């Protein structure tokens, strides 16, 4: 099925859930992975990583840097996939 | 610098996943997270570079291993 | 120089002004290539390579078969390189 | 069909491309160019199915070629 933004969201967010280190209830699609979650910079190369497994694409390391809450990553995956609904 | 450990981070993690049997890619996973954690509040920059210069090794030991099982394989 | 929109379009017309089949004076940012400049679908596939080597990438086929004037040429790149002005 | 003509035609530039001499990139774009052009309005089907083999078949050879001359480079 054709993805769409909702689906990309809802898939983010699946993603963190699994990943353990996060708290559950202060996960929000605009939660900082280091101001919000506690997590450090080694977490979210591991983070971007699952993404990439999730989505089935590679993300450049100059792109993957920059990803630190969930909404940027669901942008950015609609951007690349070409997602506009 | 923080670049090079986290880019060195990012492609030890990579080649791991290319092993072929599931109990070594989880193992060279643990080894690499934990070697890079452990190490995370190291503050002396010579030590730091020496640990760099292990990382950039040890990419090239996983490295030739991913090849190697690459010719034993099916 | 980081691209530009304005550089974008600047450079797509002018690969498309050393294509020796257009006729310069019809060619315009919107000119359909098939419907308003009498090529074929063979100069077509020639054309978007010329982009390729213009900008340095390449465009799978999928994306290639679909761009049929320069505006949608211009878009496509500024998508793929992330250009928003 | 259309899609297969248009992908071989793409496919056989490409390759062009990857000869190390300009004249003989020069000359396997001329020659796929002419060569697809030429049939352009063909209409019988068969023959269209027998130049399209023709096209699988030149799209081997050209990707052999590039592989030998690779092989010759410094
Ligand atoms: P992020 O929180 O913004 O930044 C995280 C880092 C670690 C970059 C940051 O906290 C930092 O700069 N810390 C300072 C100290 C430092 O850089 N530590 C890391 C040094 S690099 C290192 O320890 C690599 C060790 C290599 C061992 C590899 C083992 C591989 C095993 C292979 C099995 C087959
Ligand atoms: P577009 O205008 O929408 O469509 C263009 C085409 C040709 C697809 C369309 O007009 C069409 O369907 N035409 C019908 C006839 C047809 O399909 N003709 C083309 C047949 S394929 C062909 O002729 C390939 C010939 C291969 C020769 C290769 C020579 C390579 C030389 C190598 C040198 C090293
Ligand atoms: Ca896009
Ligand atoms: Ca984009």
């Amino acid at each position: 099925p054709p993805l769409t933004l909702e689906g990309i969201q809802d898939r983010v967010l699946y993603v963190l859930k699994l990943y353990d280190k996060i708290d559950p209830e202060k996960l929000s699609v605009n939660s900082h992975f280091m101001k919000d979650l506690g997590l450090d910079s080694l977490d979210q190369v591991e983070i971007i990583m699952a993404m990439e497994d999730e989505f089935g694409f590679e993300i450049p390391d100059i792109d993957a840097e920059k990803l630190m809450c969930p909404q940027e990553i669901v942008d950015y995956i609609a951007d690349k996939k070409d997602v506009y609904e | 610098s923080r670049a090079q450990v986290l880019s060195l981070y990012r492609a030890m993690l990579r080649e791991s996943k290319r092993f072929s049997a599931y109990n070594y890619r989880t193992y060279a996973v643990r080894r690499i997270r934990d070697a890079f954690r452990e190490n995370k509040n190291v503050k002396d920059p010579v030590e730091i570079q020496t640990l760099v210069n292990k990382a950039k090794r040890d990419l090239g030991v996983i490295r030739r291993q991913v090849h190697i099982g690459q010719l034993y394989s099916t």
